[PDB]
């Protein structure tokens, strides 16, 4: 069942100056995760940590979640819901919290919500807005990432995006950002070589 | 030649680095959950490893699930685990010392997925 | 009775990254086995030991599955099911497990099974997949071929192609490859023969 | 003041005979099950009672299935159990030493229907 909406993927930094950031990983065959900056896009393999930062200019209040969805980037594919391919679906992967089909989890965070959106159909994954430790300049979330840019039948190999919103306690929008996705089996290398070519 | 281990409804345990004795000739560790979260969301395990051997132990052990305890099946990388537990349970697991080295780097983590950064610890 | 579909040969790595790989054995007299990595094509005697070789990126999940299947090279016999010869299919050689008339076999493996598939009426031979052993780094299936390339009433000197695919435990396509094979009396006399004109 | 015990794919403890040391105060049995089947086709549990007493254990726990782990639920006649269970999994059960006697035949048994009559032993 496709979408009969598209979710917005215009930056929005709002209020509180809402910035993404990641960590400078290079591109090393060891590195799990690793962001380029040119390409604006997220390398990284499946079911292993990708954190990402919320760098904020002053404090969202409280009650503030923040909120993650992926799309695809291609314009045919954009009303299509980004879902688990059949395989992964089924596997015995479960961290008691996410749903089966959910592309997307965080991990090590006890309130971490999910969602099956009733009218758009969209697969969501929510967590409260946390300030920095003490200390830090920026938030950390731990996405996981369950299926594979190269899964049959699930993303199909279609590029897709993560869209982060910054929502207040009754969901509205207090800032966007987003970035390109390759979950892989090498992130560093598959980060090398799309750079070779600019 | 013994330890009591605990991992609470926080996703903690209440050590992060174990050393054994050389005296030792087996170890034993008594791992409890004094939390009230059953096993499917708050499961925890005492499994080690080698440092280097950690990280793909954890990943080969998610992916097997719950039903496997959350490891892989017949891992020669792990030196020793408990089984997983949940709330009220308690389970212990005896390994030989001979099994260990001076020179060498282990570390002890639950393979619950997501837990395990927040779960470890040396030995 | 032919079959009404042919199946798929094409090449697929899917998840884990599914490849396959062969001994560098030679071909010298005595060896039962040899594989052209310039024809893709291994050469092989009858109910001797071939080693197939899995190699994956990353580990497949408990309860994984490694299909076998054969079909004719030339497209104006992929329709045929490759089966024995009747004097093969009659003869005394049944170890059990497979039926008397499956080309292909695994030997050493209690856990084998065997399909005459209701729809296709294919013939194929599965395996659960199990992961490297300890100081390995490939899975190795040893497979049997029940008929010479040259047995009249049954391949009758047509090549064929067998065809590998990864399953997961619900069936779900996680790779696959192929490999022309030749069941021949001399297999390192007859890969000298047909890389001749390479 | 504790054994461990090993019941397998083919119906056996890997021990017919226990003897508690009576200077324990308290006796602990660690079960586990070394085999591939789930609880369901070969389940394993730990029973002990009289001998005179065993026959009516296995009956009515026979008649109570999986869900009552084949016990008969609040049996008294059982002096002490394991719960019922299956390939890889593991439980212990510690009982006071305080219920026996010298000049008396105990048995241990597992009650999963038909195991009973390979699978028991003395104490
Ligand atoms: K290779
Ligand atoms: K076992
Ligand atoms: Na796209
Ligand atoms: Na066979
Ligand atoms: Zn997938
Ligand atoms: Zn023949």
């Amino acid at each position: 069942p496709l979408s009969s909406s598209v979710p917005s993927q215009k930056t929005y930094q709002g209020s509180y100056g809402f910035r993404l950031g990641f960590l400078h990983s290079g591109t090393a065959k060891s590195v799990t995760c690793t962001y380029s900056p040119a390409l604006n896009k997220m390398f990284c393999q499946l079911a292993k940590t990708c954190p990402v930062q919320l760098w904020v200019d002053s404090t969202p209040p409280p009650g503030t979640r923040v909120r993650a969805m992926a799309i695809y980037k291609q314009s045919q594919h954009m009303t299509e819901v980004v879902r688990r391919c059949p395989h992964h679906e089924r596997c015995s992967d479960s961290d008691g919290l996410a749903p089966p089909q959910h592309l997307i989890r965080v991990e090590g965070n006890l309130r971490v919500e999910y969602l099956d959106d009733r009218n758009t159909f969209r697969h969501s994954v929510v967590v409260p807005y946390e300030p920095p430790e003490v200390g830090s300049d920026c938030t950390t979330i731990h996405y996981n990432y369950m299926c594979n840019s190269s899964c049959m039948g699930g993303m199909n190999r279609r590029p897709i995006l993560t869209i982060i919103t910054l929502e207040d306690s009754s969901g509205n929008l207090l800032g966007r950002n987003s970035f390109e996705v390759r979950v892989c089996a090498c992130p560093g290398r598959d980060r090398r070589t799309e750079e070779e070519n600019l | 030649c013994s330890v009591d281990i605990q991992g609470n409804d926080q996703m903690q345990f209440n050590t992060n680095a174990i050393t054994v004795d050389k005296s030792c000739k087996q170890f034993t560790v008594n791992l409890s959950h004094p939390g009230n979260l059953p096993k499917n969301v708050m499961g925890h395990n005492w499994v080690l490893s080698t440092a280097a051997d950690m990280q793909g132990v954890v990943t080969d052990g998610m992916a097997s699930g719950l039903d496997k305890d959350y490891l892989k099946p017949d891992d020669s990388r792990v030196i020793a685990h408990t089984k997983l537990i949940g709330s009220g349970e308690k389970d212990s697991v005896t390994f030989d010392v001979s099994k260990l080295k001076e020179g060498e780097q282990y570390m002890f983590f639950c393979t619950f997925p997501g837990h395990s950064a927040l779960m470890k610890g040396t030995l």
